[PDB]
DNA sequence: CGTTAGGCATTAAGCTGAACGCACAAAGGAACAAAATAAACAATACCACCGAAACAAAGAATTAGAATAGTATAACGCTAACAAACATAAATTAG
DNA sequence: CTAATTTATGTTTGTTAGCGTTATACTATTCTAATTCTTTGTTTCGGTGGTATTGTTTATTTTGTTCCTTTGTGCGTTCAGCTTAATGCCTAACG
């Protein structure tokens, strides 16, 4: 009989260790591929510096972490913990995004 | 060196979205969060990348520096510290 | 013998009579249009100034204005404004 | 007891004219009568208004006699 | 015979005044001659886009004057003018009349 | 007697005040409030009437923006009303706290 | 003549919320909205006071309120540039 | 013998470089001589306030280096530096570790 | 024989050795401090420029910088910075 | 890279008459506002559930790292030549 | 209703594209290492629906309470033309 944790118990330890640690959480090569995929449509054959893709990854992680903080605020406000896409759309709507 | 790219929004994966969510303090994440967050990321990258491309195309240049990404994030009001 | 308020009040009315001959305009709406013209002028000239600084250019030419128009104005407004602008400099240079 | 400012030619002229209009227009709002009186007041000539002007001037001099050291001090 | 720079471009906004405002506005040391012509062009087109929608709003309301309620209506009803003027509020303008569908009865 | 249903008069006032462009704050109490707060920063501060009109107009705009965001947050939480937690959330998400 | 945050009356806040499209307002909203308006005017008034104090003017013109509202991201149209 | 303008004010930041950046930054035509001294003063005081809280954070963590996690901690824990740098995000900084009290178990 | 990056890297270290002698600093944190110094310089100089324009002043003196410091920096940071600044100009004028 | 000694030409402090801006006299219902109340509908407390998300182990498949070579490109310096500021005479226009 | 504000012409000058070169980081390739993404099988728990109590908002009427729009007069505030010292920018020199 193996030992199993409960849903949420491991989640708090993961929240703590990811709030403590400062690294990037999405890999650099799919972000390079996605940035070069998107920037085709504005001008083809662009060279991306590694520092430019790293700066885009830093600002991307910062924007998504702030948006998920506001999503958790809105989901807590509606007496939920499981965030939902309407919370994302609401937190974008209040923020002045759309 | 000619190549076209496709379907790179699946490269930002679902247990790599869950880490960005659990950094922000989220305790439970629903199933339909992922495509919406990828779309949010897509429109944000499209705005900031279009700004960086106009910045580098004004300068008669062919590559994208990090300084132009910093200026593009400055014009959206999200200033980045650490690149000059 | 009061000093005169330098404003864009006549030219908004000229544009209005070009585009809508029958309808009149208020005075406070003319003030709103004056404030809007000054706001958009500050936005475009500020982006042109910081673009000339980022490229170490001491001269703001029409390229910086065109890039700033493509920066600020979203959607089809950008390319419509650029077509209007290039029509204006081709008119100004052909004469 | 605070001292009130001397009534100006229009206020003096309205005190008696305002009542005249109220008796003829006792259901008319003061807000509207005040507007018609101003319209009518602007149509009086200086010679006709002069009598009103001199009385306000006399009320001001007489008011100054009762309260010579009085000063107009508005609240900012 | 000499013709003005505002009608050299075939416009209404004065090229000389926007040139003077670019000079004394302290944006650069020099300014190109195509810059005020381009800027007057985009400005004239922009208030043309405002006044056309304002006139259609005022003619749609069976009025003959442009009051700022018409300017607020013409700006808030649009999509790509709403992104340009999203933070700016309008004096004596009111709001765009829209009520959430859950507040309304069935 | 025939009293209206609760909210039907509120709906008619919603459509009336949204169709209206009038100032919903009386000028004298707002003048008193502005000259009551601004004494704390500096004394002997008279105001132009256009300045207090601008302050009333901008506070009107800021409050109707705050209240449409508040009603968004309240509808989101399955509530027709407004509670002050909605105002707290709408000020927090906008980044004003 | 003191305590002028009750100058912003309770019907004049119900009208502000009816303009915003609000069907019901609870009774605990008026004091919170009064505090919100108070801190908003505190910010804008402090900025306009620093403006008119830098120019050594004892009065607060309209342009100072425009410039104070511009810096918080809420530009006023109509009161001159 | 002549002494530098940075230590004329008794500071570390160079008065000449901030004077040159105010000149070539195109902010006005002229600039007063008290302007770079005042600006170097407020700048030096500002990074003194940053580095003091950063050193107290790094000494509080039993580290001997200032990594940007310490800068993000020193900025986000403060009140009146958080209003100055609220929109700015920090490279490799992470977040301020704080968890909402309803997510935590009893 | 590369051209040199003009930056504030030495003076942040001088301030750090004045305020904290034992702890060292990274290189990327020094770049962050350089970017922060340039950001705050742009904020203060932009507010000083627009204040000199709003009063039709062609000269930015220390009054505009003091007013801009009181504008941007919130709380006790404002008066602390003003006291530091006035200490600096009294030092610079006494010598 | 940074500081310092003399012109000079621009610029803010100083000053006064003049023009602006605001409060306030009466009026007297109109329009607003506070207060008390009936009750009706909205917030909320509680309960069931079920399917949806978390947890785990395995493997796959992907990224990381490194050496390296080409290699487009970007960042250095001369140079012309071109475009814009500046000094000085109309004109139309407009508050 | 005529001063004033834009427009045109020639001159200087200082900015910038063209050119050359070269360095330099970028892109691609091919290996191992490692690490982490995706599949599949538990498992357990939170969003959502449904009902009942309650608590509090609304709409209304009564009774105060204020307001509002009108012109002239008093007083404090600002502003613009004119004086005048302050000062900052340029050049030459030095370190």
């Amino acid at each position: 009989k193996p030992h199993r944790y409960r849903p949420g118990t491991v989640a708090l330890r993961e929240i703590r260790r990811y709030q403590k640690s400062t690294e990037l959480l999405i890999r650099k090569l799919p972000f390079q591929r996605l940035v070069r995929e998107i920037a085709q449509d504005f001008k083809t054959d662009l060279r991306f510096q590694s520092s430019a893709v790293m700066a885009l990854q830093e600002a991307s992680e910062a924007y998504l972490v702030g948006l998920f903080e506001d999503t958790n605020l809105a989901a807590i406000h509606a007496k939920r913990v499981t965030i939902m896409p309407k919370d994302i759309q609401l937190a974008r709507r209040i923020r002045g995004e759309r | 060196h000619r190549k076209v790219l496709r379907d790179n929004i699946q490269g930002i994966t679902k247990p790599a979205i869950r880490r960005l969510a659990r950094r922000g303090g989220v305790k439970r994440i629903s199933g339909l969060i992922y495509e919406e967050t990828r779309g949010v990321l897509k429109v944000f990258l499209e705005n900031v990348i279009r700004d960086a491309v106009t910045y580098t195309e004004h300068a008669k240049r062919k590559t994208v520096t990090a300084m132009d990404v910093v200026y593009a994030l400055k014009r959206q009001g999200r200033t980045l510290y650490g690149f000059g | 013998k009061r000093s005169r308020k330098e404003s864009y009040s006549v030219y908004v009315y000229k544009v209005l009579k070009q585009v809508h001959p029958d309808t009149g305009i208020s005075s406070k709406a003319m003030g709103i249009m004056n404030s809007f013209v000054n706001d958009i002028f500050e936005r475009i000239a500020g982006e042109a100034s910081r673009l000339a600084h980022y490229n170490k250019r001491s001269t703001i030419t029409s390229r910086e204005i065109q890039t700033a128009v493509r920066l600020l104005l979203p959607g089809e407004l950008a390319k419509h404004a650029v077509s209007e602008g290039t029509k204006a400099v081709t008119k100004y240079t052909s004469a | 007891d605070r001292v009130k400012r001397p009534m100006n030619a229009f206020m003096v002229w309205s005190r008696g004219q305002r009542r005249k209009m109220a008796q003829e227009n006792p259901k008319m709002h003061n807000s509207e009568i005040s507007k018609r009186l101003g319209a009518e007041w602007k149509l009086l000539s200086e010679t006709e208004k002069r009598p009103f002007i001199d009385e306000a001037k006399r009320l001001r001099a007489l008011h100054m006699k009762e309260h010579p050291d009085y000063k107009y001090r508005p609240r900012r | 015979k000499a013709k003005t720079r505002s009608s050299r471009a075939g416009l209404q906004f004065p090229v000389g005044r926007v040139h003077r405002l670019l000079r004394k506005g302290n944006y650069s040391e020099r300014v190109g001659a195509g810059a005020p012509v381009y800027l007057a062009a985009v400005l004239e087109y922009l208030t043309a886009e405002i006044l056309e929608l304002a006139g259609n709003a005022a003619r749609d309301n069976k009025k003959t004057r442009i009051i700022p309620r018409h300017l607020q209506l013409a700006i808030r009803n649009d999509e790509e003018l709403n992104k340009l003027l999203g933070r700016v509020t309008i004096a004596q303008g009111g709001v765009l009349p829209n009520i959430q569908a859950v507040l309304l009865p069935k």
